[PDB]
């Protein structure tokens, strides 16, 4: 976009007969560019050339000239590989286009805090939902399991590194031998479920 | 950019005078037409009045 | 790289060139007046001679 490359000091405004064409010019026929334009086409101002902005592979550069000729300066541009953009400088269109922009970031940033405080402490909420939630799954399944009375020694394990064979070990014996071979993904002594954390 | 520019601005002064001048006399023109036309058919009425009372 | 005739040549012809425009635009402008001015007195003065007859 030329929002941020265009000034309004590079135009000449509400002229009876001037256009300004904008060039782009190879950065190898630059200073070509400087020269050419000039003979580009007829009721040329002398003089009036000037660079507007630079960049690393072409510089964009202005020009005036008369309105009837738009259409053979953008010719011959053509013809020596220039890209010439009719641009007319609008300066109510680029500041509305800068305050959309700057607006949008501010809405965006304004809405941002609130939007992760509140969204942290819903989620945390959710968190905590799914704790309960997960405790009364394990709670019926262990009334399903087990049957009456609902005194059932629950613990939630931490887990040591490598430690799952020996825990699996430990548990399988500590309840297996209670109950019955009918109880893994499946069958398992106690109740479980793991936590993803 | 100031030869362009003080160029354009004396090609603008005058063309806008010219048109502008070429406006005015149209406007004048027009109402010396009315005034002219105006006093032509008042002398005809006059001419015709005469007539009238004459005959009658 | 040009010398300070051969572009002031060119302002003096893009100078010259509007100024000619906009004097071709008045001539224009009073041959239109002419035109209106003629168009506007016979429209009225037949009008109110028209009137007038009827009167009569």
């Amino acid at each position: 976009s030329l929002a941020e490359i265009v000034k309004k000091d590079d135009f000449v405004l509400d002229s009876e007969y001037l256009v300004t064409l904008l060039v782009v010019v190879p950065k190898l026929n630059h200073n070509d560019w400087i020269k050419q334009y000039e003979t580009l086409a007829e009721m040329v101002v002398p003089r009036s050339s000037n660079v507007l902005s630079e960049d690393q592979d072409s510089y964009l550069c202005n020009v005036t000239l008369f309105k009837k000729a738009v259409d053979d300066f953008r010719h011959k541009a053509r013809e020596n590989k220039f890209i010439v953009r009719d641009f007319q400088y609008n300066e109510e269109e680029m500041r509305a286009d800068k305050e959309e922009m700057n607006r949008l970031s501010t809405d965006k940033k304004k809405q941002f805090g609130p939007l992760v405080r509140w969204l942290k402490v819903n989620f945390s909420e959710a968190f905590i939902a799914w704790i309960h939630i997960k405790a009364l799954r394990v709670f019926v399944e262990s009334v399903l399991r087990y049957g009456l009375p609902v005194n059932f020694q629950a613990m939630l394990l931490q887990p040591n590194k490598k430690s799952v064979k020996k825990l699996r070990e430990v548990l399988h014996e500590l309840y297996k031998h209670l109950d019955s071979s009918a109880a893994q993904q499946e069958y398992y002594p106690y109740v479980y479920y793991k936590i993803d954390c | 950019q100031s030869q362009g520019i003080q160029q354009l601005l004396q090609a603008e002064k005058r063309a806008a005078e010219k048109v502008a001048d070429a406006r005015k006399r149209k406007a004048r023109r027009l109402k010396q037409a009315k005034e002219e036309a105006q006093m032509e058919v008042e002398q005809y009425r006059r001419e015709r009045e005469q007539e009238f009372q004459s005959k009658q | 790289a040009l010398s300070d005739a051969d572009v002031q040549k060119q302002i003096k012809h893009m100078m010259a060139f509007i100024e000619q425009e906009a004097n071709e635009k008045a001539e224009e402008i009073d041959a239109k007046a002419e035109e209106e001015f003629n168009i506007e007195k016979g429209r009225l003065v037949q009008t109110q001679r028209l009137k007038i007859m009827e009167y009569y």
